């Protein structure tokens, strides 16, 4: 089941997922309540709101979420490296391996024109 | 248009073409007129002095496009 709920402000949705937990409280205490925002910012704002509302808090953690959908993977299939073999930088350092080998195979000649002038690995990086 | 140009891809701007320009006209200087003997370098020396002086009479010939000597 999923649930969608439009907003004019948020204050009231604020309100209205407090009356939640109201109405229902985790049947384990000591489950943490994921909640998911897409900014420090939005982060802090809701830890202190609910902390002021509650007076408390209790069992509040903010993933990013990237990261949470990389938890949800580990846990719902085996095999799943902690973290991705795939990064902003381990691609760079990849093509640099893997350009001069690919040079000249008469598919890349405007790379080849362009960039087999003259460098010290500055425009290949 | 990056590949068949050949430009980088970000660029540190600067706008001050006066002092390289002189930097680097005092090498031309220090490698093509110390090792000429005096009775050459006597006429050198009458026209003019040093290479500031120099660099002030071709200055706005350098600038833009290189013109063709007659």
């Amino acid at each position: 089941m999923l649930r969608v709920y439009h907003s004019n402000r948020l204050d009231v949705l604020e309100a209205l997922m407090e009356f939640i937990v109201e109405r229902e409280r985790l049947d384990d205490p000591f489950e943490p309540e994921m909640i998911l925002v897409q900014s420090t910012g939005m982060a802090q704002w809701l830890q202190m709101t609910l902390s002021q509302k509650f007076g408390i808090a209790a069992n509040i953690d903010f993933p990013l979420p990237a990261s949470f959908i990389w938890d949800m993977f580990v846990r719902v299939l085996p095999e799943i490296p902690k973290e991705s073999a795939f990064n902003k930088q381990s691609m760079s350092w990849k093509l640099m391996t893997l350009l001069p080998q690919l040079l000249e195979r008469e598919d890349f000649t405007l790379l080849r024109h362009y960039l087999t002038d003259d460098s010290d690995k500055r425009k290949l990086f | 248009n990056a590949f068949e140009s050949g430009m980088l891809f970000e660029q540190q701007l600067i706008e001050d073409e006066s002092l390289l320009r002189y930097q680097a006209c005092a090498d031309f200087w220090r490698r093509h007129c110390y090792p000429l003997p005096r009775e050459i370098a006597q006429v050198v020396f009458e026209t003019w002095k040093g290479p500031q002086a120099l660099l002030r009479d071709i200055n706005r010939y350098l600038q833009g496009e290189a013109p063709v000597i007659k």
